């Protein structure tokens, strides 16, 4: 049997494109 | 949605009818004892604080908790004030809206203001039954 | 918030405070599975106080079961809410102390304490900041008096200034197996008064004059003994889990109940008790919850409180109600019963209301209270360790285990000098 | 502008402050959000778009009633670190409240008073609810006035304390609390009202006819009170009283502040409607001995000063009208050396009433706030039960253990003393 | 391409809106293929919401207001324990104030219909049913899975069921609220739900 | 063979929204 | 025309300037292609249609951390050898960061320096962020300072050392490291600013009410700071503070340039529902001891000279009557040889909130800049951890190995002393 991944890094969770300001 | 019942049938209410008074609903149930103890109370209360005048102080919307047809219009059948619709959404609204739930809650009057939230609270199941009069009509008029 | 600790020891203490985490986890409405179901939110935002979570939404008791044989242990784990509590907690021994507080204390609960002592220093310190520890034993027994009160005095060593209340099961007046009982129960009691911050008595005879007058039941049980019990129990902790106009914790319940230090063993009531026929033609008012439990025949030990006076006592009402009639009610009681109380304290007597009424009545209280009357429950031991006492007897199983003689004698000095400083204040 | 402060520590600190809150919310018109659809400055802050925020802190170390106060309806009036809330509860025992666990949350509570007395200048005075017989009511207000009086030194300090009854208290401990207390709020506490659970008891079972009331139905009078008392300040009237007005008119002297209330009407639903509330039927029905709010006999006192507080369409002729008829009747004695003991400050505004409640819509309403003789009676009684309990050194152990030493205990006995000595030469 | 690019709703977005940019080019210097900003979505359509006791309520309501996602479980302890503090945050923040601010629109995770029934019974606000495949295609869309099953493009978990998203007009999520997250605030992250700026429009 | 919970607290009973005064 | 170039060395830098690159992104509104849909220009550069660059560098010897960023969202914004890498990490050594691998690697950066800064002439200057912590940001980023002010000269160099925390570690060895690179920095940095991950820690617990931060949490907060220092050289203001205001303004002595920070404020979306945020009010939250940035009591200090940088709707007005609040409480102290001791700068530009953050939108700031006495105090607990350690040898035979003599811990030792002493004598 085996585990699926799941984990993915920190940088790659908060640092996303951000909707920008008007 | 509300209903009142005249000579012969039932007649959809008037909401200019509401205005210009004082509204309590009235949670209850039918085959209930302490029910069956207070309905006649507020009945004959309801009719002299009416009747002695010439314009209309209170009204009373009366809400059930019944689980039947043939009790609801049992109970609407020998009640004088309006009642609520049974199949409307409206009464369960009320019911989740006001907390009752569904005893040693029934019977309650709740006493509600214009905007629809409430302006006194009162049971009775307690030892004092002189506390119908404890509500002013007269503070709390809708416009 | 504040976490009680449950520590659980003996045959008594399991079997009682099993069924305690029944009655808690049903007022908080938990799954024995360990899920929530009861869609409500004061139930569950105060719920650390006897429970933690368990990164998969599970709630385990924070409790902490003791034996050193493992029967108990087993038929705990096998009834309903048996896979509430976490396997690591227990701790069991494979020997087991035959009715002997010396192997309960000295020998061979020993080499199982430290482990125990493992545990109760995990659920301790890894919490925000605890309020106390609650003890459930008994006294006649070894496993339960003699490894339990190890305990007690270990963690007073530890932690000098949380609360420490016990739900004591004290000998029987009258029917009594295991015939070495005052032997354990007076070194259980001295060892008792020195690190115990509240002792809550309970006797079984006491328990069965409840259930053959009030709850008329014919055949009672162990089980609705102890339901019986874990009622009074839970209604300690209404303030804690509950809010209420008029809070009072266990730290409140300590200042407020003892006057001097030495002297802090009480009497557990409840209130309202009622058959099942019975159950729907009473008046659940307030003058009759307080006449229900000013009464002797409705006390949790069997020693007369009308042949005492109350040194101070104090009732924790449940339930919506009136705060002036409960305070006119329970200065009634004074009025009328002066006789009964002591004179030098004004108003003995203490109220505090929650809001959230035991399941299934509207209105409950509990009454616990200092009272001197308790003075012959420790002359009835005190006579009968006298009586074998002076005739040297069984005392070979205690002296061969590697306790002295010196030690009973200071037992009874404690005991007696316990009786009387009751005594000047009658 | 013209701010007060109010500060509620303890259970019935919190309680009542639920209670006041709840009555200058409804009557300046602004709702549970916070948001209404300049009067309402001495009470309520402004925060950008139109949401007024309330100018008190609630102190209390046990969470259970201030968190649950964050829980319920009025979650977002309240500043979320003005509700200020500890771990473990004084516990009935002032040492704990003013010595171990009480000085965890002071520095808390002094940063969150000085963040808001420093928002502008004109600060009028500060407020205080507090329960004398509790653990932290007695302890964490002890020290909050301390801290309070070195910073703020000139400001008025106006306390409203719980004050246990004769007959009910609740405590065993209370008697030990009530004379640790007195030492504290001789010396810090300004002007000090006399409030009583069962005196208002006895009010709303035969004036308002409910039988059996709760701790609700006794705050909302506290409210109505408390409300009167600043009316002068939120409102135009005919003859202003602030809060500043009060110590130059109601104490003589610098140790003599403890004063009684009282209210009328307190009328219920059905008495209301029929009944004529003249300006001299309220005056002669707040003067009645029982009608007070201490549970204090006041026919075995001298009244050396008394303030009147009237409230709605209150002519000024009726009030002196009124008022020489009182000074003329003779059962009420007053002091010789003190020939004018009156005040009259007349307000517009009618009491608003809060639906769902159990007062009336009045016309027109007086608060009496009186310094009296008769206080000798109410420390007479807390001291000869003080004087049962430590005669053998009962529930002193508790004390000592916490840090505080024996003597404390001695010597808060003769300041006691001392107060009820100066009352009885008063009197002369 | 908000909060993901490989999102079936996003999928659906861009050939719809390409589609029309492309026939208006065939009817008339236009930007193929459109931007982002200037493409638009109905969210839910007609027969989507539906309110207590089965009536239905159109996307027109939810204007002005705060509109976040319950991803729920039924049998899911977390979810069970969530449940009644949202529930008092609910009722509370609707009461506080003369117009109602926040809405909640329930999608499911359960097993089966009873289970959907039973759950949803406690609930007033509005809920999604389990066979429409909206229920699927937004758990696709805000990243949503209780076990790593789904075909997932390169994503991360996002979140674990419990989890509520505030949700914007276009599918942006306004902000995520941590319960089961990187600040790990169970059942206090609530508090952290700003309306002023999560308006629906 | 549980029951139900019917118990509220006596704040969230007396302090609810409240009628403004016109 | 205005340029400043930004350089980040270390794990520490490079993640402090992912957050710092972001803002600057959001705030002139370009997307990660980097192309918008001339405030731009001290910051981004201009290449072809549209695209705008960062003017920016870099650098690490390990490279799991700028490799992960060529992966990440911003691939394309930042251009392909602004991010050098090494092989091989420092692994905690300062000898390791001079002499071993950093000679190799510090001719790449001097080529991407030079190139970057010779487009334009009007350099403004240099802004480094490091860890003094670790091995490549504490001694690689010495190596660049040495090489940086040998060519170019006069330019100024502000810094951003994260300086360590006096109980926080996550490192042994940094007792070594950070006092080797005190007397390296000392003679190279015009201004240095210490930045403590326990000073952010407390702050993000006592304002945000976020119990469980981490490191992306701590960076946002750095890069607001890092804005309004530079809001003034980007957008226009009504009394502008550019870089070189900094340095003549706040460092009376060439050796006395180490010094504090605050932000205010610093508040969440439920909290800022409920405070207006008057200049005085953030005025006064900025020179709280509480609100610091690198976890000093200023209570043990005297304010040398201070800099307020306001940033948002601040009429001109306010400041000065905010500022003689300051000067008239006595519980901040300045020293006497600088009776005048404030800079005022105003910037009417809001700060752009990131989406999905932790601050909620302010219509207004304050980042505060202070030269202070209690400097000492962060250097002498550096000072005594370093002797307790030393005497005994633990720890060198790893950086004589690589390279350095013994004799230079003795030298930076002195040097540090002589720091102390300078600051003692400077106190009088
Ligand atoms: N009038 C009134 N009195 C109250 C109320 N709540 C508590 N009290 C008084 O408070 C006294 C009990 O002390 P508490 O106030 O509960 O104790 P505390 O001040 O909160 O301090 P702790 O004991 O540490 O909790 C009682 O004698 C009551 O008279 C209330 O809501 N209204
Ligand atoms: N403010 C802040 N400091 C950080 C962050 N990450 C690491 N640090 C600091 O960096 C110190 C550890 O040194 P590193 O930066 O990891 O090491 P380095 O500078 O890259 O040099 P090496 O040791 O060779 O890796 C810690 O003490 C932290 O204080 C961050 O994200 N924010
Ligand atoms: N009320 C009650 N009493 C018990 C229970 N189990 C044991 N006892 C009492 O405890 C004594 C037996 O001692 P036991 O607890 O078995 O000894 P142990 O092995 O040391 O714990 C008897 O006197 C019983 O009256 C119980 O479940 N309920
Ligand atoms: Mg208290
Ligand atoms: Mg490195």
């Amino acid at each position: 049997p085996t585990l699926p991944f799941n984990a993915q890094s920190c940088y790659r969770s908060e640092y996303v494109a951000k909707p920008l300001p008007p | 949605v509300v209903k009142r019942t005249q000579q012969g049938n039932y007649v959809p209410v008037r909401p200019d009818h509401f205005a210009g008074v004082s509204v309590a609903l009235f949670f209850a149930k039918a085959g209930h004892s302490k029910c069956a103890q207070i309905v006649p109370v507020v009945r004959q209360f309801y009719k002299t604080t009416n009747f002695s005048g010439e314009k209309a102080v209170i009204e009373i919307i009366y809400v059930s908790l019944d689980k039947d047809e043939q009790d609801f219009e049992r109970v609407r059948a020998l009640m004088p004030w309006c009642s609520v619709e049974y199949k409307s959404c409206l009464r369960k609204k009320l019911i989740e809206r006001y907390r009752v739930p569904n005893s040693t809650a029934i019977p309650l009057l709740i006493v509600i203001g214009p905007n629809g939230e409430e302006a006194g609270r009162m049971n009775f199941q307690q030892s004092d039954e002189f506390v119908l009069q404890r509500w002013d009509y007269r503070f709390n008029k809708w416009p | 918030m504040r976490e009680i600790v449950h520590v659980q020891g003996g045959q008594c203490g399991n079997q009682i405070g099993a069924k305690f985490w029944e009655v808690i986890s049903d007022e908080h409405g938990i799954d024995p599975t360990g899920t929530y179901c009861g869609d409500s939110d004061l139930q569950l935002e105060r719920i650390n106080v006897f429970y933690n979570e368990a990164t998969g939404g599970r709630f385990v008791p924070r409790a902490i079961l003791m034996d050193l044989e493992p029967g108990t242990m087993d038929s705990v784990r096998a009834g309903p809410f048996g896979q509430l509590f976490r396997p690591d907690n227990f701790v069991f021994g494979q020997t087991g102390a035959g009715n002997n507080w010396a192997k309960g204390h000295y020998t061979e609960g020993a080499e199982l304490i430290d482990s125990v002592l493992d545990v109760v220093r995990k659920e301790a310190e890894g919490c925000d900041c605890l309020q106390g520890f609650q003890i459930t034993h008994s006294l006649g027994g070894g496993t339960g008096s003699g490894m339990g009160t190890l305990l007690i005095s270990k963690v007073r060593e530890e932690y000098p200034d949380r609360i420490m209340e016990t739900f004591s099961v004290f000998p029987s007046p009258k029917v009594s197996d295991t015939v070495v009982e005052p032997y354990n129960a007076t070194l259980s009691v001295h060892q008792l008064v020195e690190n115990a911050d509240e002792v809550q008595v309970i006797d079984n005879e006491a328990l069965y004059d409840i259930c053959f007058r009030t709850l008329k039941l014919t055949t009672p049980t162990y089980g609705d003994l102890n339901h019986l019990v874990s009622a009074a129990m839970s209604g300690v902790t209404c303030c804690l889990r509950f809010p209420g106009q008029l809070n009072s914790d266990l730290r409140k319940l300590a200042v407020n109940l003892i006057p001097f230090p030495r002297l802090h063993f009480f009497l557990i009531g409840f209130a309202p008790l009622t058959s099942r026929g019975s159950q729907q033609y009473r008046a659940l008012s307030v003058p009759e919850l307080t006449q229900q439990m000013f009464d002797a025949k409705n006390m949790m030990c069997a020693s007369d409180p009308r042949h005492g006076r109350y040194l101070t006592a104090s009732a924790m009402f449940r339930g919506r109600m009136s705060t002036k009639e409960v305070d006119e009610q329970m200065l009634n009681v004074q009025n009328k019963n002066s006789s009964y109380f002591v004179e030098w304290i004004p108003n003995n007597m203490k109220s505090s209301v929650c809001d959230i009424p035991p399941k299934g009545l509207k209105m409950s209280v509990t009454f616990v209270g200092n009272s001197t009357a308790i003075q012959e429950m420790f002359k009835r031991v005190s006579d009968q360790f006298t009586a074998m006492f002076r005739r040297k007897a069984f005392l070979h199983w205690y002296t061969g285990e590697g306790m002295d003689e010196m030690e009973f004698t200071e037992a009874e000095s404690n005991m007696n000098d316990l009786v009387s400083e009751y005594q000047q204040y009658q | 502008m013209r701010e007060v402060i109010s500060i509620h520590v303890g259970q019935a600190g919190i309680q009542i402050g639920n209670a006041c809150w709840e009555l200058f919310c409804l009557e300046h018109g602004i709702q549970p959000d916070g948001q209404m659809p300049d009067a309402f400055n001495t009470f309520f802050s402004e925060t950008g778009a139109g949401k007024h925020v309330p100018r008190c802190v609630f102190l209390d170390l046990e969470p259970t009633v201030v968190d649950e106060v964050r829980t319920g309806t009025y979650r977002h009036l309240f500043h979320p670190e003005q509700l200020i809330s500890g771990k473990e509860d004084a516990a009935n025992n002032f040492a704990r409240g003013h010595y171990t666990i009480g000085k965890e949350i002071v520095d808390l509570s002094l940063d969150r008073i000085r963040k808001l007395a420093d928002n502008c200048t004109g600060l009028q005075g500060f407020l205080m609810f507090n329960a004398v017989g509790g653990g932290t009511g007695s302890g964490l207000g002890c020290l909050l006035l301390e801290r309070l009086s070195v910073d703020y030194g000139k400001k008025s300090k106006l306390n409203f304390c719980s004050w246990p009854s004769p007959q009910v208290s609740t405590a065993v401990v209370e008697p030990y609390n009530s004379v640790l207390s007195t030492h504290s709020l001789l010396e810090h506490t300004d002007v000090a009202v006399m409030l009583d659970n069962e005196a208002i008891y006895d009010i709303c079972r035969r004036n308002l006819d409910i039988e059996r009331p709760t701790y609700t139905n006794l705050n909302r009078l506290i409210a109505q009170v408390i409300s009167s008392l600043t009316a002068s300040l939120r409102f135009d009237g005919a003859l202003n009283v602030d809060v500043t007005e009060f110590q130059t008119n109601l104490v003589p002297y610098p140790r003599i502040h403890f004063m009684l209330s009282s209210y009328a009407p307190i009328i219920s639903a059905e008495k209301a409607y029929h009944e004529q509330l003249s300006v001299a039927e309220i005056t002669n029905s707040a003067f009645e001995p029982a009608s007070m709010m201490a549970k204090c006999d006041p026919r075995h006192g001298k009244y050396m000063a008394c303030c009147l507080m009237y409230r709605g369409d209150v002519v000024p002729k009726d009030v002196n009208a009124a008022v020489a008829t009182i000074k003329t009747k003779r059962t009420i004695q007053f002091v010789d050396w003190c020939p004018t003991g009156f005040k009259c400050g007349i307000n517009y505004q009618p009491p608003t009433v809060v639906p769902g409640g159990d007062l009336a819509k009045v016309m027109r309403a007086v608060c009496m706030i009186s310094n009296s003789t008769a206080i000798a009676e109410v420390f007479s009684r807390m001291d000869h039960k003080f004087d049962l309990m430590y005669a053998k050194r009962a529930f002193v152990h508790w004390y000592v253990g916490e840090g505080m030493e024996e003597g404390e205990f001695s010597e808060a006995r003769e300041d006691l003393a001392a107060l009820e000595k100066d009352y009885e030469e008063v009197g002369i | 391409s908000q909060p993901v690019f490989a999102s079936p709703l996003n999928v659906e977005k861009r050939r719809l809106n390409e589609e029309r940019a492309l026939m208006q080019a065939q009817k008339a210097n236009i930007q193929l293929p459109p931007n982002y900003g200037d493409m638009d979505l109905i969210l839910f359509p007609e027969g989507s919401l539906k309110n207590s006791n089965n009536t239905v309520i159109p996307q027109s309501h939810l204007k002005g207001k705060s509109v976040a996602l319950y991803f729920a479980d039924g049998a899911d302890p977390k979810c069970a324990s969530l449940l009644p503090f949202l529930l008092n945050y609910y009722r509370t923040m609707n009461e506080g104030g003369a117009n109602q601010k926040i809405e909640i629109i329930f999608v499911s995770l359960d097993r089966d219909r009873e289970a959907f029934e039973s759950h949803r019974a406690h609930m007033p606000w509005l809920s999604i049913d389990l066979e429409n495949p909206l229920t699927e295609i937004l758990k696709r869309h805000f990243r949503v899975m209780k076990e790593y099953e789904v075909p997932t493009y390169g994503y991360g978990s996002r979140t674990g069921v419990p989890s509520v998203i505030v949700i914007g007009s276009d599918g942006r999520e306004a902000q995520f609220l941590p319960i089961c997250s990187g600040l790990e605030e169970g059942d206090r992250a609530l508090l952290r739900w700003d309306w002023r700026n999560t308006k629906f429009a």
